[PDB]
RNA sequence: GCUACCUAAGAACAGCUAAAAGAGCACACCCGUCUAUGUAGCAAAAUAGUGGGAAGAUUUAUAGGUAGAGGCGACAAACCUA
RNA sequence: CCUCCGCAUAAGCCUGCGUCAGAUACUGACAAUUAACAGCCCAAUAUCUACAAUCAACCAACAAGUCAUUAUUACCCUCACUGUCAACCCAACACAGGCAUGCUCAUAAGGAAAGGUUAAAAAAAGUAAAAGGAACUCGGCAAAUCUUACCCC
RNA sequence: ACCUCGAUGUUGGAUCAGGACAUCCCGAUGGUGCAGCCGCUAUUAAAGGUUCGUUUGUUCAACGAUUAAAGUCCUACGUGAUCUGAGUUCAGACCGGAGUAAUCCAGGUCGGUUUCUAUCUACUUUAAUUCCUCCCUGUACGAAAGGACAAGAGAAAUAAGG
């Protein structure tokens, strides 16, 4: 009946576990990526 | 807005101020006389 | 505006030697009966309070090891147990924080 | 002039004032004693209170849970206002901190204060002492109280 | 190596409307209308907002050329290392 | 909490926050950047080379356009040299300025506006405002709205 | 042409105003070609007040509406280390005119950089006026027209302090 909020790293903060926590929103974004092609863009797109 | 005239180059800099271009011309060779009689440690650029 | 004279040493003495200028004396400090290093009344000891900040440096880095990571606090009691001593009936159900040390006599 | 405002002008705004409170009162939550500035340890103390106060409301209570989720920057600490800090203050009624000025602060010389919730499981702090009764100035006025007692 | 003009060979110009436009709105980019601040300043000409152009007579990186009785100039006696 | 950015190439600079020891992002010592990337090319004599590019296909042009060889003669028998670092350059400065290109189009990358306190004036930036709505002022400057029509050049 | 050209910044406007009285209004008084209402004039009075707008850069003036009044002046034509720069008064350019031209105009017109962190002096908390309404009163006065004072009552506006 508590609704405790989830214990996750603040996706903002400057800190590893923020760092963490954005490197998975992006990889969450490939995973809903539909096509191979949007996927492949996704992973690639980021030169370094 | 000014200040900033010196845009460096190496190839401008040798292709204006270099040892080749100073003995090109007598005039160019009267000046690194002149550098080297006044004991200048850089007679050219 | 710029000044229209150099001020003189002796204006520029009674302007700067002014009562107002100099430091107060502090009548507030006394010795600490504790430790017996000076301290302000109404501020702590600064020795007494190093001490307290130290142990609880230390205590603190147990709780992180104990932890073992981000984000784990726990959600029960905590109680700091020292060398020779176990936990009382009180302490049971409470997250035990062993230091190798004998207790502090301040502790308690 | 400024008659009557009750809170102070912290931080680059209103928010950044929220938000530094906000980090010193989880910091607080955290490790139950922390050292701050003299005036931010101040401002902070109320809303540790408040904190408190919303704990004791309970875990059920969706008001609480969402002031509770705003002020707890870290969300592993909700359980514990809920079910460590509330339930140790559920007998007492206010009073949950205890602030304390400190040596000035060795970089600026800024006055800073150490704020604590009482009954932690850290150290003790040296807390400053009354006079103990047996001192000349006690033991006169106990003999005062004695008088008065007998004559009533 | 700035700047005026030119030479060689390069590069940039999202999106929308229109349609092969020295066309419109509008980024990047270029400029610098008006205001405020600044005036030993962040700056020996800037900042914030506002604004003009933004497929062209556009902007721009690179190298080269024209030198003072001169050069270059869509003439402002402009610009030619503050 | 911010993200103008950021990461690379070019250009520029030239060891300019790597380790150690001393001082008090300094001094001295020690170390480092390893070519595939890039630069550094081409044996002669003649002789060829009308038909853009634009998804090049229709169309459409005008300002009429970066991209080609053959013939003979010589010739293989042998993967050097140089750049590779950095928080960086031009502005006397750790300068709110200047600074080409490719990607990222808001970021996975990069950062911190607050030394502490108080919350006086004056000043700067911003927000809100009763009724009125240009009465201000040289002028609707600024701000707020999105708004007609007529003149000079 | 006496100080100032090894700078005394300039006309209007904003802000704040200090002062004079030769008084515009409010007070007291004499005269009047003062019947009353408006007035005119003079003595005394500078405590207080002395409006907002349309063009125009305008100080002014004209005009509109008011007011008890919308005073004359001095203060570096007060006050730009408090502000604005519309005019004027650099560098650009057009029209008319002058000149062969450069360029110029007692001409017009569009644009055109307002620095200063205060050392010293000085300074930084010192019983209110006026208008209007009713009544007096349609009275006194006066041929009529028109039309009062004083006393009384009530209302406001500004200014000062909260
Ligand atoms: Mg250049
Ligand atoms: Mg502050
Ligand atoms: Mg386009
Ligand atoms: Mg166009
Ligand atoms: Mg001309
Ligand atoms: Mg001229
Ligand atoms: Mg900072
Ligand atoms: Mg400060
Ligand atoms: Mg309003
Ligand atoms: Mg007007
Ligand atoms: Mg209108
Ligand atoms: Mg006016
Ligand atoms: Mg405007
Ligand atoms: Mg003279
Ligand atoms: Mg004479
Ligand atoms: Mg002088
Ligand atoms: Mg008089
Ligand atoms: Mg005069
Ligand atoms: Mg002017
Ligand atoms: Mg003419
Ligand atoms: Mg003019
Ligand atoms: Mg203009
Ligand atoms: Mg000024
Ligand atoms: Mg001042
Ligand atoms: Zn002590």
């Amino acid at each position: 009946v508590a609704r405790y909020p989830p214990i996750v790293a603040s996706m903002t903060a400057d800190s590893k576990a923020a760092r963490l926590r954005r490197i998975e929103r992006w990889q969450a974004t490939v995973h809903a990526a539909e096509s191979v092609d949007e996927k492949l863009r996704i992973l690639t797109k980021m030169q370094f | 807005a000014r200040g900033n005239e010196y845009q460096p180059s190496n190839i401008k800099r040798k292709n204006k101020h270099g040892w080749v271009r100073r003995l090109s011309t007598p005039a160019g060779v009267q000046v690194i006389l002149r550098r080297m009689l006044k004991g200048r440690k850089s007679l050219s650029h | 505006a710029a000044p229209k004279n150099r001020r003189t040493i002796e204006v520029n003495r009674c302007r700067r030697r002014n009562p107002q200028k100099l430091i107060k004396v502090k009548n507030n400090i006394d010795v600490c009966p504790e430790c017996g290093h000076l301290k302000q009344k109404h501020v702590l000891c600064a020795y007494c309070y190093e001490k307290v900040c130290k142990e609880t440096a230390e205590i603190r880095r147990q709780i992180g090891k104990q932890e073992g990571g981000p984000f784990k606090a726990p959600t029960i009691e905590t109680v700091v147990l020292y060398t020779g001593e176990t936990p009382s009936e009180q302490d049971q159900g409470k997250r035990i924080i062993e230091r190798d040390r004998k207790r502090p006599s301040w502790f308690t | 002039i400024s008659h009557g405002r009750v809170f102070r002008r912290m931080g680059l705004g209103p928010e950044s004032r929220i938000h530094l409170l906000r980090n010193l009162l989880t910091g607080l939550v955290r490790h139950e004693r922390i050292e701050a500035p003299w005036a931010r340890v101040d401002e902070m103390r109320g809303y540790a209170e408040k904190l408190i106060d919303y704990g004791k409301l309970g875990d059920t209570n969706e008001r609480a849970m969402r002031m509770a989720d705003f002020w707890l920057t870290e969300k592993d600490l909700i359980p514990k206002l809920f079910q460590v800090l509330a339930p140790r203050y559920k007998d007492q009624t206010g009073g949950y901190t205890r602030m304390l000025q400190i040596p000035n602060r060795s970089l600026d010389r800024a006055k800073m204060a150490v704020i604590e919730y009482k009954g932690n499981c850290l150290p003790p702090l040296p807390l400053p002492r009354r006079d103990s009764h047996l001192t000349l100035l006690n033991q006169l006025l106990q003999g005062l109280r004695q008088d008065l007692r007998q004559s009533q």
